[PDB]
């Protein structure tokens, strides 16, 4: 958030906090899982050929 | 746990490991010990201007 994009002309910073949220946050949100209706995730394993 | 903490919990079991010479000797960490460096950070806002 503390990044530094301008400063301006009557001094003050652009900080990246100024134009932007800043969150945690999932690379992306293709995937929304569940088990028995409550909140989850996992894995699921596939056997190497052979 | 980062770092730091790891060396503790390492120092930790390496001291209560060098408490029980009768059986154990020699304990020791093979890697090395934390040490001084020269640390150059720089003012982002500054070079800007």
């Amino acid at each position: 958030g503390k990044i530094l994009l301008k400063v301006n002309q009557d001094g003050s910073r652009v900080l990246l906090r100024d134009v932007a949220k800043i969150e945690l946050g999932g690379e992306n949100y293709d995937i929304i899982a569940e088990f028995n209706g409550q909140p989850a995730s996992g894995l699921g394993i596939k056997l190497a050929t052979g | 746990l980062g770092h730091e903490k790891l060396t503790q919990a390492r120092n930790q079991l390496l001291a209560e490991a060098a408490k029980h010479p009768d059986m154990l000797t020699s304990v020791r960490p093979n890697g090395l010990e934390d040490t001084p460096q020269f640390k150059i950070d720089i003012d982002q806002e500054k070079a800007q201007a």
